[PDB]
């Protein structure tokens, strides 16, 4: 688990997968590990920054309606950045 | 000389598959020396690293003793190709 | 097979430096024997001291220390303490298992030495009636509390039929012990010489019977 | 602090098989391998075997191959030891001693248990037989409480009259039956002009016997 940083090995199972083929019936075992993706990364590199990006688009609601350049700059920049991050 | 010393060791019944004998039946003691040459490619994503080293092992195999006390023969003999030795 | 040997018992005063040794019968104690040292306080209290390569148990005082003096394992207590009085077993690792020693009874002196009081008791007539004959040998008031009982029938020493209890502590800080040689009524009359010689801290005391 | 608490004392008949435990606490149980040591009255300390909790892996002393079976229960942090085909020779005190290294074998002993006393004997409650010990033809006398079970037996002298010079020795386990003896020291010339009765009591069978010493 210490050499597996990105996931968390939650459960394992030991089963049989014997199957019938055209050349005959072959005995078969199957071991199965269950990997749960770590969330801390995606919280910090995706969710948090996107909220922070969406919240920025709101601070333009507090700029006077006459200064539209400021509003557009915010809304547009956050939108572009949103794209980049997703890419 | 050296080729003759080697021939004398393997002309008798020597089995490289058999572990070297011990006085008290104890285990074969292998002393280890290690020389690091280069430590490179320290991958943090896959959490691994590359390294080139020189492994140096030393043990006793009474079966291979030729000079014993020696003092008339060469201190040691370089083992040439085609001569198997338990390792 | 392989046997481990230790001093039967040793004596030392508070503050001095004593050394216990552990001998291998197959040869010299090497590092691949991983000489271990264990302490047994009264009432069956075991704890590890030294062992492995050169590591020690948690809390083992600094005065304790291991080494390979000569060709046997050593355990040196530098600045012996009162509580250091216990039985010390050493264990050697032979290939795939541990072999313990006889143990060494280290005594941290607290009173003058006392030679043992030996007594030998012939089989009671009441007991001989049951075709059994038990020689009882009692040893009291000795110190340090380590002795070595040895029986001999008609000049010849006995190997079997003997049972010696472990040194029990008295109300007066001295030690006692008992030893029984068992025979049959028909075999107790077959002889006429019986010996129960008790060794204590060098020298010896013998009590015969006829 | 770490602790190894072992199961209580056990009395079992020959042929049977019992299992003693060793509950570990105060440390990551699955990190240190466990040793089992046998301390018998007849011999020294013997090493039975060892088990790696994390691994399930075991290694036995050739001597106890088939006599002992080391197991482990991770959930309860407990190490167990089975003993099969119990006999007279198996009557001993069994300790469990932890290895020193963390998630590796270091070959040195840390902490031991208080020990478990196993008594194997096919005996029924058997009242003792007291035989007098007189000195072969300051004098010393003695009692011989021979062939009783189970322990203990108490010995006095003159109902407590004489206490000085009284030594009741340890018992030995022979023939499935215990056996001890108690001595009492008196000045030679007083005996046998003074009654010297020893009082033996075996509460386990409600036995009370007096046997005064006489030449």
């Amino acid at each position: 688990s210490s050499s597996l940083p990105s996931f968390q090995l939650t459960n394992t199972s030991t089963t049989y997968c014997t199957s019938v083929t055209n050349t005959g019936i072959y005995s078969c075992l199957r071991t199965t590990i269950q990997l749960k993706r770590e969330f801390s990364f995606y919280l910090l590199q995706l969710y948090i920054p996107s909220c922070m990006l969406v919240i920025v688009s709101w601070v333009s609601f507090w700029f006077d309606r006459t200064a539209i350049p400021a509003r557009v700059t915010l809304g547009v920049t956050t939108l572009l950045t949103m794209t980049a991050q997703s890419a | 000389s050296d080729s003759k010393i080697l021939a004398h060791l393997f002309t008798s019944g020597y089995d490289f598959r058999v572990r070297p004998p011990t006085d008290n039946g104890g285990p074969v003691v292998v002393s280890v020396n290690m020389l690091l040459r280069t430590i490179s490619k320290i991958d943090v994503v896959n959490m691994e690293y590359s390294a080139q080293l020189t492994l140096r092992e030393s043990w006793i195999d009474k079966r291979l003793s030729y000079g014993v006390k020696g003092d008339g023969q060469p201190d040691f003999v370089i083992l040439t190709v085609g001569h198997q030795i338990w390792m | 097979q392989a046997v481990v040997t230790q001093e039967s018992a040793l004596t030392t005063s508070p503050g001095e430096t004593v050394t216990l040794t552990c001998r291998s019968s197959t040869g010299a104690v090497t590092t691949i024997n991983f000489a271990n040292w264990v302490q047994e306080k009264p009432d069956h209290l075991f704890t590890g001291l030294i062992g492995g390569i050169n590591n020690r148990a948690p809390g083992v005082p600094a005065r304790f220390s291991g080494s390979l003096i000569g060709d046997k394992a050593a355990l040196t207590i530098t600045g012996a303490q009162t509580e250091d009085e216990a039985i010390y077993f050493c264990a050697l690792w032979y290939s795939n298992h541990w072999v313990f020693g006889g143990g060494t009874k280290l005594t941290v002196l607290g009173q003058p030495k006392s030679s043992p009081s030996v007594t030998l008791f012939p089989p009671s007539s009441e007991e001989l009636e049951t075709n059994k004959a038990t020689l009882v040998c009692t040893i009291t008031d000795f110190y340090p509390g380590v002795v070595t009982v040895d029986w001999k029938v008609d000049g010849t020493p006995v190997t079997q039929g003997m049972e010696t209890t472990q040194p029990s502590k008295q109300s007066n800080n001295k030690y006692m012990a008992s030893s029984y040689l068992t025979l049959t009524a028909r075999a107790w009359e077959r002889h006429s010489s019986y010996s129960c010689q008790v060794t204590h801290e060098g020298h010896t005391v013998e009590k015969s019977l006829s | 602090e770490v602790q190894l608490q072992q199961s209580g004392p056990e009395l079992v008949r020959p042929g049977a098989s019992m299992k003693i435990s060793c509950k570990a606490s105060g440390y990551s149980f699955t990190g240190y391998t466990m040793n089992w040591v046998k301390q018998s009255h007849g011999k020294n300390l013997e090493w039975i075997g060892l088990i790696n909790p994390y691994n399930g892996g075991t290694s036995y002393n050739q001597k106890f191959k088939g006599k002992a079976t080391l197991t482990v229960d991770k959930s309860s942090s407990t190490a167990y030891m089975e003993l099969l085909s119990l006999t007279s020779e198996d009557s001993a005190v069994y300790y469990c001693a932890r290895d020193g290294d963390y998630y590796r074998y270091g070959r040195y002993f840390d902490y031991w248990g208080q020990g478990t006393t196993l008594t194997v004997s096919s005996a029924k409650t058997t009242p003792p037989s007291v035989y007098p010990l007189a000195p072969g033809s300051m004098v010393t006398l003695g009692c011989l409480v021979k062939g009783y079970f189970p322990e203990p037996v108490t010995v006095t002298w003159n109902s407590g009259s004489l206490s000085s010079g009284v030594h009741t020795f340890p018992a030995v386990l022979q023939s499935d039956l215990y056996t001890l003896s108690s001595s009492v020291t008196v000045p030679s010339s007083t005996w046998p002009s003074e009654t010297v009765t020893c009082n033996v009591a075996h509460p386990a069978s409600s036995t009370k016997v007096d046997k005064k010493i006489v030449p």
